[PDB]
């Protein structure tokens, strides 16, 4: 059917920058919204912003605009994510959600409906 | 701007229902009718359980409701099993095109 | 009531015909005289925007 991928574990010391992809396959991913979320161990979940994969643009919640930079391959079939800065309380799992539809009409990419979730990629700070 | 409010953890015995609620700023719950909820099993990625304040999607049995008064959305649960051991969280349409998440509560069997 | 819209076609809020539809025109001869057309049911129509 459809999956979302990821890549491998990573460990970075702090004051590097962390790179995570994510392949969307079985579907035509440029005709929906892509959501990525934070999850700390033992913590709740924490919403980092989303990305339009027809134009590129990109929005950003609080408390991560300035350090997160969150671009696209379209014919590749992978979404990125530049996460720089690292500090120590950034060591969490990461997530790509698939959100709504892109409706040329109407702005549905805060609707809050992720379907289809990636596995998750382990990032620890030492 | 902080997170949703919600309790630690609920408990009830199997054929109980059981009801979590969450209340919020009256600019994210009360204003805009998003509002969606998250069970996850311990280890895995979460699962998508009612669409608006209450829908159903497809693989989904008739366990699951939810409902809105003012600030407040509650999710209903009918039939409590053993395959309710999970984390239950809120998330809802903040304004600006932000989303924001609720704290989670974790419900045991007895 | 008149109400002074400002449309080129189209002609938006107003007043209807009453029993058909009634053609309004100087000549219908010469091809520089705008024929108007009064219609006797309204068709809806919405217009919308992003936000700023
Ligand atoms: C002015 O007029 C214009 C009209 O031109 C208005 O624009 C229209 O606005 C409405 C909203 O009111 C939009 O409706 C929305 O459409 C989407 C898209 O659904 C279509 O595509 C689905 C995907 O399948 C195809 O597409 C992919 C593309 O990659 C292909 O690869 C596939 O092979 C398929 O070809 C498809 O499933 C849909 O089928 C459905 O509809 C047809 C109708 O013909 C039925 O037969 C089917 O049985 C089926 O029901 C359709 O073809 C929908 O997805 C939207 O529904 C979602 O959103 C709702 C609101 O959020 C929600 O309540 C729904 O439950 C649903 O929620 C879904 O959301 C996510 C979507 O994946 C997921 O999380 C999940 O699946 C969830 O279920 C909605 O119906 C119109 O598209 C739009 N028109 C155009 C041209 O864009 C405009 O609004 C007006 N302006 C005004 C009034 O101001
Ligand atoms: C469309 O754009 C407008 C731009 O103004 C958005 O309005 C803004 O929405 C935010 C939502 O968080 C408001 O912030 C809130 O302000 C109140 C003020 O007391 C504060 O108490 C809250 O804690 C929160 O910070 C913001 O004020 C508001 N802007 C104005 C001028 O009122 C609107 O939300 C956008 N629409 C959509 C659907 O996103
Ligand atoms: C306009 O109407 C008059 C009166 O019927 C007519 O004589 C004249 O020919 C018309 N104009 C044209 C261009 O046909």
């Amino acid at each position: 059917q459809v999956q979302l991928v990821q890549s491998g574990a990573e460990v970075k010391k702090p004051g590097a920058s962390v790179k995570v992809s994510c392949k969307a396959s079985g579907y035509t991913f440029t005709g929906y919204y892509m959501h990525w979320v934070r999850q700390a161990p033992g913590q709740g979940l924490e919403w980092m912003g989303w990305i339009n994969p027809n134009s590129g643009g990109t929005n950003y919640a609080q408390k991560f605009q300035g350090r997160v930079t969150m671009t696209r391959d379209t014919s590749i079939s992978t979404a990125y994510m530049e996460l720089s800065r690292l500090r120590s309380d950034d060591t969490a799992v990461y997530y790509c959600a698939r959100g709504g539809w892109i409706s040329l009409y109407y702005d549905s990419s805060g609707y809050p409906n992720f379907d289809y979730w990636g596995q998750g990629t382990l990032v620890t700070v030492s | 701007q902080s997170a949703l409010t919600q309790p630690a953890s609920v408990s009830g015995s199997p054929g109980q229902s059981i009801t979590i609620s969450c209340t919020g700023t009256s600019s994210d719950v009360g204003s805009y009718n998003l509002v969606s909820w998250y069970q996850q099993h311990p280890g895995k990625a979460p699962k998508l359980m009612i669409y608006e304040v209450s829908k159903r999607p497809s693989g989904v049995s008739n366990r699951f409701s939810g409902s809105k008064s003012g600030n407040t959305a509650s999710l209903t649960i009918s039939g409590l099993q053993a395959e309710d051991e999970a984390d239950y969280y809120c998330c809802s349409y903040a304004g600006s095109s932000t989303v924001i998440f609720g704290g989670g509560t974790k419900l045991t069997v007895l | 009531g008149i109400r002074p819209v400002v449309s080129t076609q189209l002609l938006l809020n107003g007043s209807l015909a009453e029993k058909e539809i009634v053609i309004r025109s100087e000549n219908l001869t010469n091809n520089a005289k705008i024929i108007i057309v009064h219609l006797h049911t309204p068709v809806e129509i919405v217009c919308t925007r992003p936000n700023n």
